[PDB]
């Protein structure tokens, strides 16, 4: 008789209540189970998820949303990543009381899953409120940027924010994608941008070539610690785009301080950092390669034009040694070098 | 650099702890099995393997709520002969079943969520079939819970 | 008039219970493992599990001494490296050994008795034989206790 | 270093003896199980053996053989049992400290496990001492034959004290054999002697046959609940010789009450409940079978020596009805109604 299938809502509802209430010791875990149970065992389980949603979204809206907006200008990231452990605690016991919907009607009505729905509840009520949204994002922002200007920043309440925007996207990123991820690489690309128009404005090629693997190193020590694993790769991608790919023929031609001028003293270990940095990127060994083709067609001719043959052999030795012990007996540069000297050698 | 396994193991530890229930000795758990027609029943019982055996169970004594550390409370399912013949196999791998109770226990797996020995079920009824008693065989399969059988249904 | 069996379940059961231990919850024991050199070390355990799988455990909690309901008493056997790998093979059907513990490892089988885990130690080192160190092997073998390899001592 | 191993063993005798005082409680299994494991790892297992064997028997001589001797004429098989039980118990955590020993040194040494040596020294200490032998025979035969007399006697102290000398015979009857069984079957042998010579000097065939069933009938539920099932065999055959086979001849020639005479008044139940008794015996079927031929060829003969065709068609009716209905058609009587059938048809 549907009246007491009214009761068995009562007890359910005020349970979940007091589960909400973190009052789950004193709640008779096999009654409300059983009685889960035979609600959705005469086919009522419509009605049981129905006031699932409703208690669950009644809470998220009514204390935790409130809680949360609260704590916005005074210590913002303790207080929701508080309220994500607290809804994950709760959930828990709720998805074991209604254990016998989540076997049989989810899987009959296609909809997400007692723990799943507590995610979506969560994540649109509250995570992507809107004031709540813009505010997330703008602090874990705020931190990046301060810890990359030098200041010492929250690493773990970042690591409990992204981990949780992982979550929400439901075995996706979709959430941390969009709401995280997407303006990081933003603001990042920027903040790589005028750090590298410094850069090239005073230091020499080999310093900026060193700063550059040292900002490499800064970011995936900072995905390691604070970001999602699956963001290496594209921060990586803009602090090679933003230092390296829009300035390549800049670098290599650094006056008094680019690879013809370490061509010139034999600087090795220098051109061997250029490459290992150049090879990041797609077209980064063409403008080493395009750069080198010029300045040893340039000596080659003017070589041309005992002491002779001596010259000639420490000239291609020197380049030989460049090639192994620098350009990594590269197939590109290989090519390149002996391309060149196939050119200078049969002009005359 | 090496690693080893034996087969033999599981089987050999679960008789050994089996054994260690049927003495009445070591257990963590104690139900008083209780419903309509039936007298109630104690059967004492390790938790930890009730856990390995039912997902009920698992979240019974789990992190949830009152049944932390009872050492002794209800299930008010059906008839602890059902319990029994579930308890058995949640320590045996085996269950010996009745071509009459067959019903009850099955239900039994169902509601404890069993899902090996509820599909052991599924199995067994599909044996002794009767254009006579199919009817009711269907109501069980749409009542149940489980639509499992009831497209099987002929 | 049927009786069904899982093969598949005592494997299965085991797995669960793992994950029920390194959740480092359920447990009834918790064992000091404390040795001359090494710091002393805490291992939460399910009694009934540990008996399982040694007798000179199902007899150490048995109704024998003060180890009756202790919740935490001491061992000092081994470094507490081996009762780790032990426990392991106690809770998995298997156990990951070094080219060098082996020795603590097996004389750690010995002592609280895992026959299966000995003979797989007596057949774990038949392998790597060496001329050179087959004079200790062999001594191991008679002071081990078991004359097992000893006779096998080519 | 030897002092220590004498340390180790004064840590065990003083354990030991503290289990025989049922003073368990506060004993760590640990520290006597791993010093034990010590003691016999360095291969002291037959110092450590000899000297189990020193205090459990010092113990079952000086203080359990006095307390059952003391009680020989004042409830003396609840004691014994008492000091059974408490062997039992004390010997098993003794068993559990020396496992060690149990599993390496008893097995190189052909000796008895420490279980089995313990049930040895109660066997011989104890239970076989002499004054103690005397009076458990006595004591176990006088209720019996107490009972058999319409006396109610303790049959629950008969089945702890036989399975006792079951279990001292290591696996084995022995102990049992000797001391209870052999006995037993005396003198029971010869009560069932004088209460034929009884049935026989009062009582009826039909009669005697029936208190036969009813006293192995007897017989066999006294096995069930007091002795070993092992003992169900031959004490029906006592009672089998004794009443049957002993007086074979004498039954069936009872005058005015035997076999004869049955088949002169059709008595069928009665021919049958003989045929049931005496098929249990060897020859009993033979002597049956001997008073047949006699009676049926007399019976026979004077037939022979419409009227006339119709008595000889009931006799033989008659006794084709009594060979399906009583003798359940068996082939030595159906051997020998036919045999005498062609005896006298052929004589004249």
């Amino acid at each position: 008789d549907e009246k007491y299938v009214n009761s068995i809502w009562d007890l359910l509802k005020n349970a979940i209540q007091e589960i909400q209430r973190k009052n789950n010791s004193g709640l008779s875990f096999e009654e409300l189970y059983r009685n889960a149970y035979t609600m959705v065992l005469h086919k009522h389980g419509e009605k049981l998820y129905t006031g699932l949603r409703e208690v669950v979204t009644e809470h998220l809206i009514n204390k935790v949303r409130e809680d949360v907006l609260n704590s916005l200008n005074n210590n913002f990231l303790q207080t929701l990543n508080q309220a994500w452990n607290d809804h994950q605690t709760a959930m828990v016991m709720i998805r074991d009381i209604l254990m016998y919907m989540d076997r049989v009607y989810v899987q009959q009505n296609n909809v997400e899953n007692v723990y799943n729905l507590g995610l979506i509840i969560f994540r649109d009520q509250v995570v992507r409120y809107g004031c709540i949204r813009d505010h997330l994002r703008q602090t874990l922002l705020d931190m990046i940027a301060r810890e990359r200007k030098g200041e010492v920043v929250d690493r773990g309440a970042i690591r409990n924010a992204c981990q949780m925007l992982m979550i929400l996207g439901l075995e996706g990123r979709s959430v941390y994608e969009e709401d995280f991820e997407a303006p990081f690489l933003e603001m990042s690309a920027e903040f790589f941008q005028m750090e590298s128009q410094k850069f090239l404005a005073e230091n020499s090629a080999s310093v900026y070539i060193k700063k550059v693997e040292a900002r490499i190193n800064e970011e995936i020590e900072r995905v390691m610690h604070c970001l999602d694993k699956s963001t290496e790769e594209p921060i990586v991608k803009v602090v090679e785009r933003e230092l390296i790919s829009k300035h390549m023929k800049t670098i290599v031609e650094m006056e008094n301080s680019g690879l013809v001028h370490m061509l010139k003293n034999g600087k090795t270990e220098d051109l061997g950092c250029m490459y290992k940095l150049f090879s990041r990127v797609p077209n980064g060994l063409k403008t080493m390669c395009e750069c080198m083709s010029s300045y040893l067609r340039e000596q080659g001719k003017a070589l041309v034009s005992v002491d002779y043959r001596q010259g000639l052999d420490d000239l291609k030795s020197r380049f030989d040694r460049f090639l192994l012990e620098s350009f990594n007996n590269d197939r590109l540069f290989k090519q390149t070098i002996a391309g060149d000297f196939e050119y200078f050698l049969n002009l005359n | 650099t090496f690693s080893y396994t034996l087969e033999d193991h599981t089987k050999q530890a679960f008789g050994i702890m089996n054994e260690l229930r049927l003495s009445q000795q070591l257990c963590d758990v104690t139900l008083q099995v209780k419903y309509q027609d039936a007298p109630a029943a104690q059967f004492m019982a390790h938790k930890v393997v009730l856990a390995s055996s039912s997902p009920v169970f698992k979240a019974m004594f789990t992190n949830g709520l009152r049944e932390q550390g009872m050492e002794v409370v209800s299930i008010e399912g059906i008839h602890p002969k059902v319990m029994e013949r579930l308890i058995e196999f949640a320590y045996t791998a085996s269950i010996s079943m009745g071509e009459k109770c067959v019903l009850h226990v099955m239900n039994g797996a169902v509601m404890y969520q069993i899902d090996s020995v509820v599909r052991a079920c599924s199995d067994f009824l599909v044996q002794q079939l009767d254009p006579s008693n199919a009817i009711g065989i269907a109501n069980f399969a749409e009542q149940i819970g489980c639509v499992e059988l009831h497209q099987r249904a002929r």
